[PDB]
């Protein structure tokens, strides 16, 4: 489920 | 000492609060200039995903360490050394690039030294002021508008854009008509920060129409 933080994919 | 966490569930976050309180470490929700540690969720090989906290921790030369530092210290009933849990890489830029360590050891030679950057146009998932903070931590100055570049001998200008955030507006192809600086995607910044190595612009240039 992780966090609500956005990830920056390639 | 002051820490943030990144990629943790609410339950993991509440465990870190107890750990930090026990060891007299401040825990905050957002990164600050006073943050000393960024605790990243990683796989067992210390590879994380790229979040804003990851970038800002590297850009600041802070300790960017795996959450295993917390859980293993607890298991062993001893505060373990951060250098043994330092994040080795990320899923985008590579599993063992060691950007975090490089940044921690290279603040006398910042990757964006001598650059003036305009973070231009709309951005998703990372507000303009946070991208601006990132590049300033890495030695760049920032300008708000294209007409505000210095165009002098002591700095080099760069325009940073996220084309997908413009949707149906192709104006990001027309920046060269208004401005002499090279125009690159936001990935130029993000890749350079994660690796703590200033990348060549070649693969990031946005085609400009005459």
């Amino acid at each position: 489920p992780g966090s609500r933080s956005p990830k920056f994919k390639s | 000492m002051s820490m943030v966490v990144s990629g943790l569930t609410p339950e993991e976050f509440m465990l870190v609060y107890k750990f930090a309180r026990k060891h007299h470490i401040t825990l905050t929700n957002l990164i600050t200039e006073e943050t000393t540690h960024v605790v990243m969720k990683t796989d067992a090989e210390f590879v994380c995903e790229r979040t804003l906290k990851y970038f800002l921790g590297i850009a600041g030369g802070k300790w960017v360490v795996s959450y295993f530092w917390v859980t293993q210290s607890i298991k062993e009933r001893k505060m373990l050394n951060e250098h043994d849990f330092e994040v080795r890489g990320d899923v985008v830029n590579g599993r063992n690039h060691q950007g975090p360590k490089r940044a921690r050891e290279s603040q006398d030679r910042k990757i964006f030294r001598g650059l003036e950057i305009c973070c231009y146009g709309p951005f998703t998932n990372m507000p303009t002021d946070q991208l601006e903070w990132m590049v300033q931590l890495c030695g760049a100055s920032v300008v708000k508008e294209l007409s505000s570049f210095t165009l002098g001998t002591g700095v080099h200008p760069i325009v940073v854009v996220q084309p997908d955030a413009w949707t149906e507006d192709n104006g990001f192809h027309a920046i060269g008509q208004m401005c002499e600086a090279p125009v690159v995607t936001r990935e130029w910044v993000l890749d350079s920060v994660a690796l703590y190595q200033c990348q060549e612009l070649d693969t990031y240039l946005i085609p400009q129409i005459p």
